[PDB]
């Protein structure tokens, strides 16, 4: 709220902020812009399908475990143990909530969340993927995988007599993801700062605040007291044009780093769309090497992608 | 009507709209003073005899007094109340840390030389002020009193000193003749001039060889102590409620609430990285009160369209309820957006038309009803390690899909 | 260029559903598309098997999966319901009935 | 600093002040609109590659 | 640079400029920024191998 | 110890960070003038076999040359001067039209 934050409660200098034209009107209009924009983003990340699925209780994959993905009811919020490491591992506030620099919550809670990833997971683990165009169509996972190895020039029977291996390398290396991602924390240096970046652009803007503009002080409430109106209009001035020029600085700011997230949230959700609720045939889009399979998982401000591929690894030299 | 007046428009659409915040008002105003109150001793340099000259300032360290107008203002006719800093038609109501009147009795021939940028006898390294210079000039007439008959030959300048002088800074010696090439340092005597120059004023002179006698003021402000200020009634504070507090010169609107850190003894203006006043002592006693600003909200209005109805919830962004909301309603909720008044609430699930915050949509059902967010429609697919599925029949369906490519160009 | 000059198998941006063709228009300050789609529309469930024995060797369909209606077992396509019987040159044989998991046994017709 | 008088110094100093700093502002947005599409076009190289 | 900038080697510049006194942090802290961002970004269009 | 006073912090992890510049002070100073000064009119008024009465002062103005004070300080008799307003030892810096 710009006008309580150039000036206090005192009209007389709300009057001579009058005498600068409709200025108020454009940083407000800009913030309630990208405020809307920002809640608009997540949900064509999210809500790309229409309907909850519920995985049934029974685990029953060939062999495979899912348990490091689904959601546990132990814990009384329904988040899988993935989720609760990064809950965990992402990490003075009254002084900006008294100069009417409020924050907003969000539309969507965290539960919410949770609900459309643990949907997007049921519908990925039951229906294979056409469930992305129209009615879920139940598939049993082996025949599924068989035809997801069919689609990068795999015979289908190479799957089925070696079923046991595939299991107990999908679920080592699942067991291994959790303990990698743990060990360096380091490597969530996006989140932390994209809010940390925001968080001091606010401290600096609240610190600029009290600085004299070469006048007699900062204070506008004593400089009233000691000086006499009609040459005190010389005085509260450069207040004012200091404060509006880091006032636009700020918005400028918010502005240009707004862009680029709406531009890496329209990337996520093209990713999404195209990694999850299919097979894609581009070289590096969804993982390294062939690709097979995403999953999503939600995370504080933004999602993590597991990636399943496939990689050749032993050779042999012939004669063509 | 505000929401009509905000859209500049005759009939609202829909939604979240926005206009000022809620600013509760503060309630009285608070004093607060030392209880202490002798009688500052004024004047001394007013109305006495001839007091001083340009030799010796006044270096007056005035200590804990009260001052006032009563004092001053001895003689009406004074001159120009050349203002530097605090204007003179307010002197009281205002406390300074400490005040040093400096005193000169030259004649009032040239009242402007005291200025920064007017020199003269202060350019040849006299007594010299800095470029702030705060306090006001005083250059009040001493005719008649110190106009003695032939010249007040005791009365007497510095013509001229060698180097230059810092402001506040006395040079007062023999000033021999250190300048001119002849070595005569004072002693020998061609071309001296010694910067001794007494005073030769009969009455029947001019206004320009008449004594006005010169008293200025210096002090600054944003300190915790004070000496001297006017006289108020310092009332007892109020506990926990918006008010208008002063603090010895130091003013501001809020609540005052029992300190629970300890200040050092000697501290007492504690603040932190706010960079405001977050707590003060007690100028009386040793009671330290911390400050925190009344409350501010954000409002907020819901309509449906004018089209079908003109009824509204109006909600307090960021306030709790249970509170400070002042008047009632219908019925009021306690969401996590903050405080709601107009709308009922309801378990039952729907979709959202019009958002709120953290999961909480308003709609029109014959009434404003609010309710908790509703994703979809539940399902569950059957599964086993044998079953499958394969569909008979095929639709086809065309959608659309919007794309803007060009925007007006414009020149200036 | 990737939606209307050829045709996309990347879901979710040549339209909704499977994609077949587009079809664009002009506007004032800007251009609109219209995506021919194609989605299936009712289903049937059946019980279907990963294998077929036959004289001690698997046998593995080269398009579709095997079904099964109770009575007796076919091969289909993937995408919609066209039953076959099940011969020789519809299927290929690698390995036999001990590796795999789930298998079932029956005959297989040869020309 | 040797014309006027450092009393008078500063009611010039201000002006000159004023306009460097909006240069600056103006040259640093500048830089940052440019660098935001070129960061765009090298993202589409990569994906190309 | 700040100072070398807006101003000559004159102390009293650089006292009428600390007035202000946090602005061009934020200029320093841009300039570095889009730097470091323009050095990174060859690195994914290149170092693919 | 200088990156942590403009870090703002007391403890900083790894990698490069900005500080100031290195700015070598200047070494001494150089003024620089032509060799040719030009005599003013004072010492051709000053200097005369014969000088005028004083019944009439003739009046000259004195314009458009170097002033070198050296030729007030350069006579022999030396004992009678009222130095007021503009003193010799401030005199040679001041700048007047006649």
């Amino acid at each position: 709220d710009c006008t309580m934050y150039i000036c206090g409660d005192s009209t007389e200098c709300s009057n001579l902020l009058l005498q600068y034209g409709s200025f108020c009107t454009q940083l407000k209009r800009a913030l309630t812009g990208i405020a809307v924009e920002q809640d608009k983003n997540t949900q064509e990340v999210f809500a790309q399908v229409k309907q909850i699925y519920k995985t049934p209780p029974i685990k029953y994959f060939g062999g495979f475990n899912f348990s490091q993905i689904l959601p546990d009811p132990s814990k009384p919020s329904k988040r899988s143990p993935i989720e609760d490491l990064l809950f965990n591992k992402v990490t003075l506030i009254c002084a900006q909530k008294f100069n009417g620099l409020t924050v907003l919550p969000p539309l969507l809670t965290d539960e919410m969340i949770a609900q459309y990833t643990s949907a997007l997971l049921a519908g990925t683990i039951t229906s294979g993927w056409t469930f992305g165009a129209g009615p879920a169509l139940q598939i049993p996972f082996p025949m599924q995988m068989a035809y997801r190895f069919n689609g990068i020039g795999v015979t289908q029977n190479v799957l089925y007599e070696n079923q046991k291996l595939i299991a107990n390398q999908f679920n080592s290396a699942i067991g291994k993801i959790q303990d990698s991602l743990s060990s360096t924390p380091s490597a969530l240096g996006k989140l932390q700062d994209v809010v940390n970046h925001n968080a001091q652009a606010l401290n600096t803007l609240v610190k600029q605040l009290s600085s004299k503009f070469g006048a007699i002080s900062s204070v506008l409430n004593d400089i009233l007291s000691r000086l006499d109106p009609p040459e005190a209009e010389v005085q509260i001035d450069r207040l004012i044009t200091g404060r509006l020029q880091s006032l636009q600085t700020y918005v400028t700011q918010q502005l240009i780093r707004a862009a680029e997230i709406r531009a890496s949230a329209n990337l996520a959700a093209t990713k999404m769309s195209e990694c999850v609720l299919g097979q894609s045939k581009r070289v590096d889009f969804c993982g390294k090497g062939y690709h097979l399979m995403s999953f999503p998982q939600s995370a504080p401000h933004g999602v993590v992608f597991l990636h399943v591929t496939y990689v050749p690894a032993q050779e042999k030299n012939f004669t063509t | 009507s505000e929401t009509k007046c905000t859209l500049k428009s005759f009939t609202v659409e829909k939604g979240i709209y926005q206009t000022s915040n809620f600013r509760v008002q503060p309630t009285e105003s608070i004093v607060r003073f030392p209880n202490i109150t002798n009688l500052c001793p004024f004047h001394e340099v007013f109305n006495a005899t001839t007091f001083a000259s340009v030799y010796a300032w006044n270096r007056k360290r005035i200590s804990n007094c009260v001052a006032d107008y009563s004092v001053i203002y001895n003689f009406a006719p004074f001159f120009a109340f050349k203002c530097y800093g605090v204007s003179p038609t307010k002197l009281n109501d205002l406390c300074f840390t400490n005040v040093y009147a400096d005193s000169f009795v030259i004649r009032g021939n040239e009242v402007s030389q005291i200025a920064p940028g007017q020199t003269g006898n202060i350019a040849d390294y006299n007594y010299k002020l800095p470029d702030d210079f705060t306090g006001c000039v005083i250059a009040w007439n001493s005719n008649k009193l110190d106009s003695k008959p032939s010249g007040n030959y005791n009365y007497l300048y510095r013509l001229l000193r060698k180097s230059k002088l810092k402001p506040f800074e006395r040079d007062i010696s023999t000033e021999i003749y250190q300048a001119g090439n002849k070595p005569c340092n004072g002693v020998a005597g061609p071309n001296c001039y010694s910067p001794l120059q007494s005073y030769g004023f009969r009455p029947t002179y001019g206004v320009g060889h008449q004594p006005y006698r010169v008293v200025v003021l210096s002090f600054e402000l944003l300190h915790a102590p004070a000496t001297v200020c006017g006289p108020k009634k310092s009332t007892n504070l109020v506990k926990n409620k918006c008010v208008n507090f002063n603090f010895n010169g130091l003013t501001g609107t809020g609540v005052l609430t029992e300190s629970n850190k300890k200040f050092l003894p000697f501290q007492q203006f504690g603040r932190d990285i706010a960079d405001t006043t977050d707590a003060v002592r007690d100028p009386q006693t040793l009671e330290i009160l911390d400050i925190t600003p009344c409350s501010f909200g954000g409002v907020s209005v819901i309509t449906p369209g004018t089209n079908t109805s003109n009824q509204v919830a109006v909600l307090y962004q960021g306030v709790n309820c249970t509170w400070r909301v002042y008047s009632t309603g219908s019925n009021v909720f306690q969401t996590r957006a903050g405080c709601l008044i107009g709308a009922e609430y309801v378990n039952n699930s729907y979709e959202c038309d019009i958002p709120i915050g953290a999961g909480i949509c308003a709609s029109y059902q014959q009434s404003i009803i609010a309710y908790t967010m509703s994703l979809g429609a539940e399902n569950s697919v059957a599964y086993s390690n044998n079953s499958i599925a394969i569909p008979t029949n095929f639709t086809i369906s065309v959608t659309t899909e919007i794309l803007p490519v060009s925007m007006t160009k414009t020149s200036v | 260029s990737e939606c209307v000059l050829g045709q996309s198998k990347r879901v979710d941006f040549c339209g909704k559903g499977y994609h077949l063709m587009s079809f664009p228009q002009s506007a004032p300050h800007g251009v609109v598309f219209l995506h021919v789609t194609y989605v299936p529309a009712q289903e049937k469930n059946f019980t279907t098997a990963p294998a077929i024995c036959h004289d001690g060797k698997a046998h593995f369909p080269r398009e579709g999966v095997f079904v099964s209606n109770g009575t007796h077992w076919f091969v289909t396509q993937r995408n919609f319901y066209e039953p076959q019987i099940i011969t020789t040159d519809n299927t290929f044989v690698s390995g036999n009935c001990d590796v795999v998991i789930g298998i079932v046994n029956n005959t297989v017709y040869d020309p």
